[PDB]
RNA sequence: AGCAGAGUGGCGCAGCGGAAGCGUGCUGGGCCCAUAACCCAGAGGUCGAUGGAUCGAAACCAUCCUCUGCUACCA
RNA sequence: AGCGUGUGCCUACCCUACGCCGGCAGGCGCGGGUAACCCGUUGAACCCCAUUCGUGAUGGGGAUCGGGGAUUGCAAUUAUUCCCCAUGAACGAGGAAUUCCCAGUAAGUGCGGGUCAUAAGCUUGCGUUGAUUAAGUCCCUGCCCUUUGUACACACCGCCCG
RNA sequence: ACACCAUGG
């Protein structure tokens, strides 16, 4: 990550706080800059086996050689928030058919996981086919 | 539509042809006064009640929707 | 009545001193009505004067307090940027900072590429409408080859 | 090269200074169970180019260019 | 105002009073109701009575979009729904065509049931305000009965000539 | 005292 004016020197960061704070507030602590639903899903907590990813995420980011950056720890689970722990990692977040990577930047925190690889083509148009007008109809 | 530039308050030409018009009108209501001068309507109403207090015009229905005043309540 | 200038040059926009204040402030961004009419109650000036109507030391307030709020007692579920998502201010964000304001949250947006960056970029509905029957910008196309 | 006519919507054209439409073609609607006919709306203009007069032009004047008919037919 | 609904067996959720807290959505605390018993005397909207606006795409209209706060849920991103500040588009009564309607009816207006952990621009019922126009005809689109004609019977969307 | 009204997987 070679941010260098936006978010920790210079003109911002995120709601006043800087990453490297982020890195050892309490979750509790942490869900008070976080905004309505961020707050909500951490406030019920449930993270199930949502716990498992963070070890993943974890783990292998040390297993990495100094200097470069962890593979991918591919998944499903679109419905995960961007704790400031994930920055910096790289994801696989699978769309439906394939694991779209994704290398973690300080910008997506607070972001779903999911939405940042899309579950669709966005479209070219064709021509338009028999069925298109009223202007259309007969064959013998 | 169109453009229809009426005067937000008074200067003294208007001023004074509005007190030389007291004595004419038989029907008095602002849009009456809206349309013979440049008012812009909302300071008709403010004219109106002025007038009406220094008893130049009398009232003869007041409504929501409508006021009505006459000329002295006279010919 | 005290035929007085009228046309109002305040910050970067044109006021026409033929309305009310309430309703003339409003030309401002940022300033609507709901927030003119308090920015307009505390600073315990009139509400039934025409804009024009105001010396010079009605306007100097009336726009100190339109752009400093929480100091005059504004309270903060009122203001249009609250918990500044780069800086955790709360303000009211008035007439150039908008644009400004606008664009860098669009262009945050699309630096990370997510979603709505990627509608905004293609020039597509953002929330979750449907694209199939509404918008229609484009010329009909013809079925006869 | 010369005379005469013309240069305007993809195409044929109207437009005697207060200034862009007609007929056809094109695309989409209407009507009908459906197709043609018929009805409607839409799209598409350096009024050949360049200067000048005029308060003002596509129109008048001058120069040039491009098409068409007819004679000239010309080391 | 009127028609309704209200604690669910598998299935786990119902309708709410009143006190406090919060601008708001909403939260906490204690009660009633298996119901002509409690919400409820169902303080509904349009309508009525007074203010401000003044013919200006305006204080009409509320699309599109930015930032924040809640609730349901195992999970809200391609915004579920709700609340707040802001941005403030088309639209000035609609071409050729074409739909529905006779009296408590058309139209305006709000309220319930259905689906419903969450939720109506839908539909199904209820009230509330309440007109103009007709008491006819077979012209247009069709229907019924009789007489008549037919080269049709897959029945005129038929058959059939060069 | 009669405008136009062609055709059918
Ligand atoms: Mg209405
Ligand atoms: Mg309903
Ligand atoms: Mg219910
Ligand atoms: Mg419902
Ligand atoms: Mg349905
Ligand atoms: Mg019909
Ligand atoms: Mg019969
Ligand atoms: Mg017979
Ligand atoms: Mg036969
Ligand atoms: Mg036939
Ligand atoms: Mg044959
Ligand atoms: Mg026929
Ligand atoms: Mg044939
Ligand atoms: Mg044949
Ligand atoms: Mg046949």
């Amino acid at each position: 990550v070679e941010q260098k004016k936006k978010r920790t020197f210079r003109k911002f960061t995120y709601r006043g706080v800087d990453l490297d704070q982020l890195l050892d507030m309490s979750y509790e602590q942490l869900m008070q800059l976080y905004s309505a639903r961020q707050r909500r899903r951490l406030s019920r907590g449930l993270r199930r086996k949502q716990h498992s990813l963070l070890k993943r995420l974890r783990k292998a980011k040390k297993e990495a050689p100094p200097m470069e950056k962890p593979e991918v720890v591919k998944t499903h689970l679109r419905d995960m928030i961007i704790l400031p722990e994930m920055v910096g990692s790289m994801v696989g977040v699978y769309n439906g058919k394939t694991f779209n990577q994704v290398e973690i930047k300080p910008e997506m925190i607070g972001h779903y996981l999911g939405e940042f690889s899309i579950t669709y083509k966005p479209v070219k148009h064709g021509r338009p086919g028999i069925g298109a007008t009223h202007s259309s109809r007969f064959i013998p | 539509r169109d453009k229809l530039n009426n005067l937000v308050l008074f200067d003294k030409a208007t001023y004074d042809k509005l007190c030389k018009e007291v004595p004419n009108y038989k029907l008095i209501t602002p849009a009456v006064v809206s349309e013979r001068l440049k008012i812009r309507g909302s300071l008709a109403r403010a004219a109106l009640q002025e007038l009406l207090s220094k008893g130049l015009i009398k009232l003869v229905s007041k409504h929501r929707a409508q006021v009505i005043y006459t000329r002295n309540t006279k010919g | 009545p005290e035929k007085f200038q009228h046309i109002l040059r305040v910050l970067n926009t044109n006021i026409d001193g033929r309305r009310k204040i309430a309703f003339a402030i409003t030309a401002i961004k940022g300033v609507g009505r709901r927030y003119a009419h308090v920015v307009l109650r505390k600073a315990d000036i009139d509400l039934t004067k025409r804009a024009g109507e105001l010396t010079e030391d009605e306007v100097e307030r009336v726009i100190t307090i339109m752009q400093n709020p929480r100091q005059y007692k504004i309270p903060d579920w009122f203001l249009n940027r609250q918990k500044d998502v780069k800086d955790g201010k709360y303000s009211q964000v008035l007439a150039n900072g908008l644009d400004n304001k606008l664009r860098e949250d669009l262009e945050r947006l699309k630096k990370i590429r997510a979603h709505r960056g990627l509608r905004h970029f293609w020039g597509l509905r953002v929330r979750g409408q449907h694209t199939k029957t509404t918008g229609r910008r484009g010329r009909t196309v013809g079925v006869s080859k």
